[PDB]
């Protein structure tokens, strides 16, 4: 294990005609990658890069923010004949597959340790109705209270669990900044697992599903208007961003060909043709011997 | 050294004369969980001989469109000999393992199969939304099958399956396969019966042929197991 | 430590729930009661200061002592076997599966009570307070006390007996993830009268 | 990393890890392979 | 009384058979709880167990910030025939009972000392009248003054008591972020007592009631709307979060099982049956042998 | 030392043989007032041997359907010899208490008694939302009876009553339970006549049974309470 | 802490204090239980 | 020291207060295998926590006629735990065995048992030249009963059976009996399922009774035995 700021050095080569030395050559069956140098294939020149790597270091590769939840209610009086709900919420359950390119990213690796810092960008339009004049969105106070795993959840805009006494929950307004904070490393485990060979319950049963992991249960987001309902319907999107920070990575995986299906688990259709098909991940071309975007002259 | 290798674990010894390494899992080799990475407080049994020892699995029959064959750890070994009965009797397991896949051939033959290490590897099925069953994932030292190879079963890449710890054997340079796996989990133990760590999987790249008078010959290929640095906490009774 | 509700029961009221009936039996080897170690469900670990206040997290790890005093008379004596069977199976129901798990043998005598220490045995560094019981992250396993020889009392002493079980952390004790309990629920601002 | 909270976790990406060791992946085998060598 | 940073550390334990050593045996009636280590319950090997103990610490227990009043009145006009009166206001009489996760965490404690920071968050809502055209939430200037016992209340939005020369109050608009000042421990006692096993008053009178305390009389918070009233009608609803800081805590209490009735009293009426009813807190099972949750295969 | 005591002050010393131990309330054993931590100016009276020594109350008798019996100090004293007297007599009042119960059976009967000193102990009534009135709550020397033992009369538990200082009286193991309180205020002094700090509760946990000839045997419950380090600060005519 | 205030009650979360004696409601006894020994 | 023992192997944990003292056979406790005693050249396993544990065998009904009881060793515990499963694995054994057998009375009843570590017990049959089948010798962890207890069922004497290693379990002073064994044989190792090294007998000398409330009493008798020290060579297929 070494240090590699900047990427490795050529030095000049010379012929080399000698008995015994055959670099050229190598046993893929040992499980090896080749070991063969530009220096000892080609006559090389010396070369000094200064090309730096911290852009392809785990920390920068995982360590953007990226979307994670999009959730969309109508804000509202959702109450009726005998209803009493406000219903001006949504309740997410913790994840990080509903989107692809984070989904994707992270399954690069089997195991990941780090610490998330969270942003949460709200957005209001006014519901296109039969009679509506527009002008402006209103200040809305919303409340993110993250209900951990066996904590009563709400079930009305008007309930007495968004109390939040322990429950972690940031309140912040619509012409405000985006809301953030920072998670810890919070699983049971000494890192997170993007794919689990194996159940989460003690039973053999149906239910018990394939690829669920007794470690991935973190509870659930509950995201509130705090305001009581306006006199006309406004739509309420929340946007949630994840960036990986302080980021342990091991086991490298194969990336995803076939694209996701559902979060539950890694199951696939794939395209009607290539690429990413079942049965062609990289499209056609005519022959083995055909360069499809050979240079004409 | 050579191309020869001698494994010796207990009453087991394997030999091989045409091998072309020991592939050592991302550089390690297997280690009793020492006090520091310690959580269950019980003393832990550590029955060297007896479980530290090559179980020879059921052989499989190298056919010409042969889609290739996986083994879940542990669950490939939990019904077989001490390991089935320390697993059997206890909450929780750590063990490696020292994987080596036989395959014999003529010089006149010609074939290649990947050998891989694939750790936490949940099997994805194609066309569907239900998740594996229990009896899809579970067939023990039997093993399963490939539906999908070029997509390891998991909407990835056979192609990129070299990440993993392998080796190939090539019947031009190679009869037998040897894969050292350490402990690869979050946690320090964990419950055999409901999580398996690694999958052993034979996949033929380039299949099994022969010329005019060598074709349609019988090749099995033979697996056998070592679990290395096996330990067992929660004696309780036989599940 | 704090009192269990190991009577449980649709028959019990009050302070009859905080104790065990041992009797005399005409039988031998026999399951004499059970107690469930889900903390998260409602169980009789759930009205204890380990309990309550564990609640109050969602992770935990570390050891569990349970002591149980006998309350029956001096002149009666007897000898139980209580075991912590860790999880991944069913409950055991008789004494010689039950026995290859971890337990103590109880003789009564001057010293009243016995402690079994419930040891820290999971894959994981925490288990997680989860609505889902049979969850390899939540399961704990089963505590079960079985007559290692019989209660015996003579004529002069009732035969039907108490116990009472108690539950504690050792030091070795860990919560995390701080939570709003399920224990006090409310439907409206509490009022001056009502 | 500057950090103005109490928690360490709470600090920014952290001072940046140059170290590599591909050899891990790239030559995981027993007997090291020296080069220009016939490994067999 | 030890320095406790990480939860005890396990030794190794061998086979011990030893006559006058019988460490798994305790007696219970002398109060004391059970001294049995697992070292010497069963055979143990060595951990070394790097688990922190900073959340559990009272601290961090009691020091979230939580909510403990949720008052809402009307913003418009309330001048009639003969009135003058203008009633854009609310008086509270400061408490921590009227909300049940922050009172029942707090009484798991006899006597506090702590310094509180106090959030207040205003939220507004049109009122659905017959005709209203919704088109935004005006930033209005809201004043909450703390009156202490014995000081003029205000009877009005107009009220000169309002001046506050001396009276502390805080000055916060709707758009602005949440006001935010930290009381001192203001008792006038050594520690604030959740519990008062006793009366008030030297009169042995029904008006003299059990259960108050002669330090719970802690004045009034009067928040108004500074503005005057709007051509239209709007709804102010106030929430106001308490932050323990600084915390003693002594004489740990039996957790609350019963759900409370009002804040002048402990009394409880219970739930009609199980879980938290009078004669049964743990929910039934069907017997002292039945494990209602066995795992079956 | 051993399963006897004698506890002695004053005119007063109590033997038992069948003792467990003295439970110290938080560890801590009652003293006067310091200056660092005194308000009341005038000079406090201490009167030693005729306040601080062994106040026997009436005794209680132990049925099979007892729920369970609480004396609230100072008030169960208040009444009483030369510490009443100095209560009536003063404005403020603190002192700690020696309680000691008492319950003699034979080897053949069985039951057990918790007995908890908890502080500050507010009675919470079942089914109304009308606080206990003055006469519910002031009883003095006879004490009060629990109606929801349970609940501790709190809407709490019985069963986490284990916070608070306590022992047991087991008939197999003990006739006698002894809890040494010390001042328990967020004052230095009070006024006894209007406050409670301390609340001496006896709750049958298991209830006195024999075998068919020790059933319905006369068991009485008997509380003798010692004041420790009592003070009095504001003489005045007496109330 | 920090503190950009004057009074110091005006001060954030005090400095964690990792002080346990549960000493005082585990074993609160005038003549202290030994480990292993017969307690009666 | 004293009447009280706390027996701690493994998992298990055995409390008894009216003890006797522990009965180590001919002074020596067990000990692994040393080098200079080894035969069997092959790595023993050593399994401590999973076999070196209290198994408790099911209970015997003490009758006003009860002959007597004995359980041969380790017939009793070669179908029982991990012992079993080792023992049904391997050619050869060695453990020593710690005995604990327990029984409660009142301090009304009357009753001796004599409790013996009898080595290489051959059991002798009345009124036959045919020697005891296997059925009537092996009966496992259910043990057997004594027809001729008046002569150890070996044409010896009861009487002279205290050469052996024992204890009683008089109702008067004592509950329960413990016998720590040592390995006993003139190999180093043997083959579990075809040789008993111990057999351990409880034999009632003076019977069980009672005083006019007090006859037919129900008391059973329970035997816990831990494996100490054990060793396994010889791994091959379950037996
Ligand atoms: C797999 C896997 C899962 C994770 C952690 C994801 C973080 O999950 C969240 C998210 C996305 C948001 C919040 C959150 N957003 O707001 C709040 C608050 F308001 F309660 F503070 N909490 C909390 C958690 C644990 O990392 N890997
Ligand atoms: C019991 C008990 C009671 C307390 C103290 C509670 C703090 O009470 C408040 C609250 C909740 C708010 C304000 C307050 N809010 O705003 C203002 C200001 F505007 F006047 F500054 N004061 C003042 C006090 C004393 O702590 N324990």
């Amino acid at each position: 294990g070494e240090i590699v700021k900047t990427v490795a050095n050529t030095v000049e080569s010379e012929i080399k005609a000698e008995l015994g030395v055959i670099p050229s050559l190598n046993a893929v069956e040992t499980g090896a990658t080749s070991n063969t140098e530009p220096e000892e294939a080609i006559q090389t020149r010396t070369v000094i890069n200064m090309h730096g790597t911290a852009e392809c270091l785990v920390e920068n590769f995982l360590g953007r923010s990226a979307l994670v939840c999009m959730r969309s209610f109508e804000y509202k009086n959702h109450s009726t004949s005998t209803s009493s709900i406000q219903k001006n919420f949504f309740i997410w359950t913790l994840n990080t597959r509903e989107l692809v390119q984070i989904r994707r990213k992270m399954e690069l690796f089997t195991y990941l340790r780090f610490d998330t810092e969270i942003t949460i960008v709200p957005t209001l339009r006014l519901f296109s109705s039969s009679n509506v004049s527009f002008s402006g969105l209103p200040n809305l106070t919303l409340q993110a209270m993250y209900v951990p795993t066996g904590a009563r959840k709400p079930s009305s805009q008007d309930s007495f669990e968004w109390q939040s006494a322990c429950n972690p929950s940031v309140f912040f307004k619509i012409n405000d900044p985006p809301a953030r904070l920072t998670i810890p490393f919070m699983s049971i485990n000494s890192a997170y697992a993007n794919f689990y060979d194996g159940f989460a319950g003690f039973e053999k049963k149906a239910t018990v599903l394939y690829g669920i992991n007794p470690a991935n249960t973190m509870g659930n987001l509950c995201l509130r208007v705090v305001n009581s309902y306006q006199p006309v319907q406004y739509t309420l999107t929340v946007r949630v961003y994840m960036k990986p920070k302080h980021i342990k990575a091991w086991a490298p995986r194969a990336p995803r060909t076939m694209p996701y299906t559902n979060i539950l688990n890694n199951n696939y259709a794939g395209r009607s043709a290539a690429p990413n098909a079942p049965t062609a991940i990289v499209s056609h071309r005519s022959t083995i011997k055909t360069m499809p975007n050979d240079i004409n002259l | 050294s050579d191309r020869v290798l001698q494994l010796k674990l207990g009453n087991s010894s394997i030999v091989t004369q045409e091998a072309a390494n020991i592939c050592c899992a991302y550089g390690e080799w297997p280690t009793y969980l020492p006090d520091n990475e310690a959580v269950a407080i019980d003393k832990p049994t550590q029955p060297e001989t007896s479980t530290d020892r090559f179980y020879t699995l059921k052989s499989k029959k190298w056919e010409s469109n042969s889609t290739g064959w996986w083994w879940k750890l542990p669950d490939a070994l939990n019904q077989i000999g001490m390991f089935g009965q320390n697993v059997q009797y206890h909450y929780l397991y750590r063990s490696g393992f020292l994987c080596h896949v036989q395959c014999n051939a003529t010089k006149f033959h010609q074939g290649t199969l990947l050998i891989v290490a694939i750790p936490e590897h949940q099997i994805g099925k194609k066309g569907t939304g239900t998740s594996a069953s229990f009896a899809e994932v579970m067939k023990g030292a039997e093993g399963g099958v490939f539906e999908q190879p070029y997509l390891l079963d998991d909407g990835t890449s056979l192609a990129c399956a070299l990440v993993y710890p392998h080796q190939w054997i090539n019947l031009r340079t190679n009869n037998s396969a040897t894969i050292v796996l350490p402990w690869m989990n979050s946690a320090p133990m964990d419950f055999a019966l409901r999580h398996n760590n690694w999958t052993l999987a034979v996949i033929p790249v380039c299949p099994l042929a022969g010329g005019t008078g060598n074709t349609n010959t019988y090749v099995p290929i033979t697996i056998s197991i070592a679990p290395m640095c096996a330990e067992y906490n929660g004696l309780r009774n036989a599940i | 430590e704090s009192m269990m509700e190991i009577n449980n029961v649709n028959d019990a009221s009050g302070v009859e729930r905080l104790r065990v009936q041992i009797s005399a039996q005409s039988d031998m080897d026999q399951l004499l009661f059970n107690i469930p170690l889900d903390i998260q469900l409602e169980g009789p670990l759930r009205n204890t200061l380990l309990g309550n206040i564990s609640r109050y997290y969602t992770h935990w790890s570390g050891s569990l002592e349970m002591t149980f005093m006998f309350c029956g008379s001096f002149m009666t004596t007897g000898k139980l076997i209580i075991c912590y069977t860790p999880p991944g199976g069913s409950s055991p129901t008789d004494r010689m599966q039950a026995m290859l798990a971890t337990h103590v043998v109880w003789d009564f005598g001057l010293q009243s009570s016995i402690t079994i220490i419930i040891p820290w045995i999971s894959g994981s560094h925490y288990r997680m307070f989860n609505t889902d019981a049979k969850a390899i992250n939540a399961n704990v396993g089963y505590v079960t006390c079985f007559m290692q020889t019989n209660l015996v009392a003579p004529v002069g002493a009732a035969d039907q007996c108490y116990i009472v079980g108690m539950v504690a952390a050792k030091k070795d004790f860990n919560l995390r993830l701080m939570r709003d309990s399920p224990d006090i629920g409310q439907s409206a601002i509490l009022p001056e009268q009502a | 990393q500057i950090n103005f909270y109490k928690d360490s976790y709470a600090a920014s990406a952290s001072k940046q890890d140059f170290s590599q060791d591909p050899s891990k992946f790239t030559e995981p085998v027993a007997e090291a392979l020296k080069a220009g060598a016939p490994v067999l």
